[PDB]
């Protein structure tokens, strides 16, 4: 039901610790009838996914690395930062988080690291990157054939 | 009634002609079903048997039985790729596309028969092995064909465009900007905003 | 995007060669060739010279912009190519593969030949790396094909494209952004 | 753990890369035999008064939708995963050879094989001819020559040469007074450096 | 002639490629070509001995009727072994040369191309299949004293494999320079006088000289790279001058080491002596003439062909060809033929043989070339490691005279001897040794024996046979001598090989087959 994705059972399943205004009820999972108005509240993502963004229930809240605190100097420090594969989902969070966490604010971050790849990969002669990487690599080592038999 | 065009008529459609007169209907679903002919099944298999039956008289010669043979070859991995293609396309989209035949029968220029033998082949295999999978408490509610399958609603092949018309700004539909057109240039989009052109033939694709 | 794609289409050019036999056991292949006679050059699309040169058949001489001066001019047209330059065929980098295969056992000089086409090649696709480091702020509507020459595009095909649509997710709401 | 488990399919691969002596029909067996085990996690409260549908089963209901959910795409996978090659092989041949075990056919798999291998039967009838050829497109694409001459191979195996031939023992050295008729199988699962 | 029969080849066919040789694919792959030029399909046998004659062909029970037989011929009367012949056509290119009459008649299933001057074996038909008993005899016998000197006194090889098919084909609108080195393959693979002989050599100075010295079909502007064509100069055969240093050569060579006695120390005196009369360093002694400074690499040769005038050694001046492609190199045909055999591996896979046949006939290519390079390195070492049995064999002499010849035997194998033609060369390298140098020619000529330690074959007494030097025309008794133990009273014995000279006892029941072959 999906752009699909490899990891369907890590692909809504990051974690984060919203807090809370209101109470709680049962959770099932978890050491659960009530409980407070602010605590750190394990939530992997999926069910939340559409769950009234607009209600009562949690907050402005953000894992601090897609707070602003690193990256709106990582669009800055956009000039050498180094990704690896850590906190993967990192071109993508967004396509489903930006809005939803509801701090209106972020939406240029993300674009405004991977579009610095129109000049990145000139010099080339995440878990996404790796099929488009893989095909550079490829098209160029066919284009070698292209000449000839070679 | 209405002949004498350059189609399988009263003359010569060269072979190397013919050669054109179907070659961007699969230049073209590359970079994308674009509206399909099955009237090629009327041109090719009997152009091809014309010619196969003069080898078929012509095979002692050692030279023109190449030159043919050669010709059919070249002209063959291509009537191979098409449908090497759209088995693909509508094997990848079983999905939706049903909706389209449902909503227009496309008629002889768009679409064609045997795909929509497809559709039997398509929901023969995957009910009849979902059979075995799950089907002992199979669905409550989302029993059927299920909802949430698609393949490609994107509409979104980002294009390169063949410069081929009015060199002049000729400016036609497009949901992005379309000044400035032109023989050489162009302004590069994705298939979503013409389904026009090609439509028309109008423009082309690189 | 192929290395015979291509080939699937510019040996359909066709170009004044010789034969050194005649009409064949056949005749003449209706179509666009007349009959052969040695002699007598004929054009004709270039997949027999194939059958012919490594046949031992013929030989065969080139187009015009195939030779020195005017390439050796042309290093210097391009000059212009801010967008693009002249365009002899369009396709002088592929049709000189297999020329330059096989014809050159015979032919005057393939190796200035050699030097210069690939000394314009990858040069006119620095020019691809670097107008690119131009293309900014998702141009879509902004391009170049002027005097595009058919055997490069393909060396970028498949790559900016099936990225960009990922970022064309992103090229109504409020003050922030959207995809 | 819900559905962890293609992860681990990516080995039954392994020496089934391009010199696959055989293949396994494996990982499958009790992950689907918790799936309608879970029904019962899915059916515990449904339609259910135990809460007469408010707050406390809707966040799971979703977890019931993506337990399913989960479940029929790596289904849609797990052959169809094994489509794909198949499809290499299956345009490789047609009808001619199909596959060497047939021993993970996961059991109604001949339910889609056939369907697919028919599938093709659209473009069949309309291939060669608008009645249609079964049409070369993947074999002995020798400008082709005489007959009746004998073989040389690089040690194909299956041994499963459907065409007309006396005992041709399909690998390198599969040589007896072969016509073409018999020869007209297979290029590129192990065979042709030669003839 | 063939320019009648060639036009007959378009249908079904075989392109056998014959039992063990190097003269093979020199005169097939020529024709793995032409074949699909003519647009023919081909086909091609690994064989190793009679043995694999019809247990390859006997898989193949059909009529393809456009057939090779080459490197075979003295095997049956043809038809009696090929019986399925009812008109199925055979077409011969054979050099293994004394052939018997049996084979060429019934003149519908083989083609003769035979033509010399010696008409002396006319009646063969008129004694053997047409034969009063007394008179009978008398002329059986009184004849086979030229009969019976064929097929019962020695044997021989005739001309080349694919010259023929040169003379077919430089006709043929077709100058495969590259295959005219193909040629010179099959030239020293046995027309090497130290191999096999020519004598004609000298007038082959014209042929492919005129064949060629005619042609630059480019005469005027031939500065390219690519294929230049090949250029004569008087040359050696000296092992393996290029990529190894003159020390290599001046050790492992063998016209020195006849006339030289190099394996000792005076040898060595005795050259430095002379690297003084040429003044070369010792350093430049010791790098690869590749390696080396120049203008001595240059300068070598136009002093060694004059000022070894002197000095034991009158026949280092030969006459050959050498080439490249480009700018990597400068081939020598004398530089590959020692390499061929370094892919000859006789490995206990029971894959290396006919693979390595495969790999082999892949390897004369332009395109593959990588290879070779490993196999000039396997002989190198194979040439150093003849040393591990010479200098311990000819000080401790296991040397055995054994009456009218001379005697020698090995009794442990060697992983570089599984193959077996090194049995031929260590002979051809040490007779020399001892015992034709610690005394006068007296001791020297006659021919030796060699046994074949088999330390992986189960122990079968593997053999090659030899002839006195410097009398080499004079052809082989062993062609029949080893029959007579054989005949007297046969002792588990084979055939199997191609060759006459070549056998297979068992491992111990070697000794009284000699008492009864000393004769």
């Amino acid at each position: 039901p999906n752009y699909y994705s490899i990891e369907d059972i890590f692909v809504t399943q990051e974690k984060v610790e919203c807090r809370v205004n209101t109470k709680l009820q049962r959770m099932g999972f978890l050491d659960s009838d009530d409980l407070e108005p602010g605590r750190t509240v394990n939530l992997p993502l999926w069910y939340i996914k559409e769950l009234k963004v607009n209600n009562a229930y949690f907050t402005v809240a953000v894992p601090d690395i897609y707070r602003n605190v690193h990256k709106a100097v990582c669009e800055a420090e956009t000039t050498h930062i180094e990704l690896g594969r850590l906190h993967p989902y990192f071109y993508e969070f967004g396509r489903y988080l930006t809005p939803y966490d509801r701090n209106h604010v972020i939406g240029r971050i993300i674009f405004e690291t991977l579009r610095q790849r129109v000049r990145h990969l000139l010099d080339i002669s995440d878990n996404i990157e790796a099929k488009l990487h893989e095909a550079g690599v490829r098209t160029n080592s066919q284009y070698i054939e292209w000449l000839q038999m070679t | 009634g209405l002949e004498d065009e350059d189609d399988d008529d009263m003359e010569q459609i060269t072979a190397q002609k013919v050669l054109e007169i179907i070659e961007t209907a699969w230049i073209n679903e590359m970079c994308a079903i674009l509206p399909s002919q099955t009237d090629m099944l009327e041109l090719m298999v009997s152009q091809v048997a014309h010619m196969e039956e003069q080898m078929r008289d012509l095979d002692k010669n050692d030279f023109r039985a190449v030159v043919h043979s050669m010709e059919l070859e070249r002209v063959r991995y291509i009537m191979a790729s098409y449908l090497r293609c759209r088995l693909q396309k509508i094997e990848t989209f079983t999905q939706h596309i049903l909706n389209q035949e449902e909503s227009r029968e496309p008629d002889d220029k768009r679409l064609s028969p045997e795909e929509t033998k497809f559709a039997q082949e398509f929901a023969s295999n995957v009910d009849e092995y979902f059979h075995k999978v799950a089907t002992q408490y199979m669905p409550n509610q989302q029993r059927g064909e299920a909802e949430q399958r698609i393949v490609t609603p994107n509409l979104m092949s980002h294009v390169f465009l063949k410069a081929n018309v009015a060199v002049p700004a000729v400016i036609v539909g497009v949901d992005d900007e379309e000044v400035d057109m032109a023989a050489g240039s162009q302004h590069i989009i994705p298939y979503q905003l013409v389904a026009d052109l090609i439509q028309n033939n109008q423009a082309q694709l690189i | 995007m192929d290395p015979s794609i291509i080939e699937f289409i510019g040996e359909k050019c066709m170009i004044s060669i010789i034969p050194n036999f005649s009409n064949e056991p056949l005749h003449l292949i209706y179509g666009p060739v007349g009959p052969f006679r040695a002699g007598f050059p004929v054009f004709v699309p270039l997949w027999m010279a194939t059958h012919l040169r490594k046949q031992q058949k013929c030989r065969i001489v080139p187009p015009e912009w195939m030779d020195m001066d005017i390439l050796e001019e042309i290093k210097e047209e391009e000059k212009r190519s801010k967008f693009f330059t002249k365009m002899p065929c369009e396709h002088y980098m592929v049709v000189a593969q297999l020329v330059m295969s096989t014809a050159p056992d015979d032919v005057p000089r393939c190796e200035e030949l050699r030097t210069v086409i690939k000394d314009i090649f990858d040069i006119r696709e620095s020019k691809l790396r670097t107008s690119i480091d131009a293309f900014i702020k998702g141009e879509g509507t902004y391009a170049k094909l002027d005097n595009l020459t058919l055997l490069e595009i393909h060396s970028v095909r498949p790559i900016l494209p099936y990225s960009l649509d990922h970022i064309a997710r992103y090229q109504q709401r409020d003050t922030s952004m959207l995809s | 753990m819900f559905g962890e488990k293609a992860f681990d399919l990516l080995k039954e691969l392994e020496r089934s890369s391009q010199t696959i002596p055989a293949f396994d029909d494996d990982g499958v067996r009790q992950v689907l035999e918790e799936i309608k085990a879970i029904f019962e996690e899915n059916v515990a409260q449904a339609s259910s008064y135990n809460a007469s549908g408010d707050r406390s089963l809707w966040p799971l209901l979703n977890f019931r939708h993506a337990a399913l959910q989960r479940n029929k795409r790596c289904l849609l996978a797990y052959l169809y995963e094994r489509c794909r090659r198949i499809k290499a092989l299956r345009w490789e041949f047609g009808p001619i050879i199909p596959g060497d075990i047939k021993q993970a056919l996961c059991e109604p798999e001949v339910t889609f094989f056939n369907n697919y291998s028919k599938s093709l039967a659209a473009y069949m009838c309309s291939a060669g001819y608008n009645q249609g050829l079964p049409i070369d497109l993947t074999n002995n694409l020798r400008p082709p020559k005489s007959l009746y001459i004998e073989v040389r191979c690089m040690e194909d195996y299956g041994k499963f040469e459907l065409d007309d031939g006396e005992v041709i023992h399909l690998k390198k050295n599969s040589q007896h007074y072969l016509p073409r008729a018999q020869v007209e199988s297979l290029v590129r699962q192990g065979i042709l450096h030669h003839i | 002639l063939r320019n009648d029969f060639y036009r007959q080849l378009v249908g079904k066919r075989i392109l056998i490629v014959v039992n063990y040789d190097i003269d093979a694919i020199c005169a097939s792959r020529i024709l793995q070509a032409l074949f699909k030029y003519d647009h023919m399909l081909y086909t091609v046998v690994p064989i190793m001995g009679v043995t694999g004659l019809k247990r390859a062909y006997g898989e193949h029970q059909g009529d393809v009727k456009y057939v090779v037989l080459v490197n075979c011929g003295g095997c049956v009367d043809i038809v009696e072994l090929l019986q399925p012949s009812d008109d199925v056509t055979f077409f011969i290119c054979d050099s293994h040369r004394p052939l018997d009459v049996c084979n060429i008649y019934s003149d519908r299933q083989v083609c003769i191309l035979g033509d010399a001057s010696l008409e002396e074996n006319i009646p063969a038909f008129e004694t053997i299949f047409y034969d009063l008993k007394q008179r009978a005899r008398r002329q059986w016998e009184s004849e086979r004293d030229r009969i019976m000197f064929e097929y019962t006194q020695f044997s021989y090889y005739g001309r080349s494999a694919a010259l023929m098919v040169f003379e077919l084909a430089w006709k043929l609108s077709k100058d495969n320079m590259d295959l005219l080195w193909w040629a010179i393959v099959g030239i020293t693979e046995q027309l090497l006088l130290g191999k096999i002989e020519s004598g004609a050599y000298t007038l082959e100075l014209e042929q492919i000289q005129s064949h060629v010295s005619r042609l630059t079909n480019k005469t005027n502007d031939q500065n390219t790279m690519s294929a230049s064509k090949i250029t004569f100069e008087n040359d050696l055969h000296l092992v393996l001058y290029r990529h190894w240093p003159v020390t290599e050569s001046m050790r492992y060579s063998r016209y020195s080491s006849c006339q030289l006695k190099l394996w000792t120390l005076r040898g060595e005196k005795r050259l430095h002596e002379l690297l003084l009369e040429m003044g070369l360093p010792l350093v430049h002694a010791r790098q690869t003439y590749g390696a080396m400074d120049l203008v001595l690499r240059k300068e070598f040769f136009s002093m060694v062909e004059r000022l070894a005038e002197k000095y034991d050694i009158a026949d280092i001046v030969y006459g050959t060809f050498t080439l490249s492609y480009g700018y990597r190199s400068r081939y020598a045909a004398a530089d590959y033929v020692y390499a061929l055999l370094a892919i000859m591996e006789s490995v206990k896979k029971h894959k290396t043989p006919e693979d390595c046949f495969l790999e082999a006939s892949d390897a004369l290519s332009r395109q593959h070339k990588q290879l070779l390079s490993a196999g000039i390195d396997q002989a190198k070492l194979l040439h150093a490691a003849v040393f591990r049995q010479v200098q311990s064999s000819l000080e401790a002499r296991q040397v055995h005279s054994a009456g009218s010849f001379f005697y020698y035997v090995l009794q442990e194998e060697h992983a570089f001897f599984s193959y077996p033609y090194a049995l031929g060369l260590l002979a051809r390298f040490l007779l020399r040794g001892h015992v034709a140098t610690s005394r006068a020619r007296q001791a020297s000529d006659l021919p030796l024996i060699a046994s074949c330690p088999l330390n992986a074959s189960e122990g079968m007494c593997l053999l090659v046979g030899i002839v006195p030097v410097r009398e080499d025309s004079p052809r082989n008794f062993f062609g029949k001598a080893f029959e007579q133990a054989a005949q007297k009273s046969g002792v588990a014995l084979l055939q199997d090989f191609f060759e006459p000279a070549v056998v297979q006892l068992r491992q111990s029941d070697l000794t009284r087959f000699l008492d009864s072959l000393t004769v």
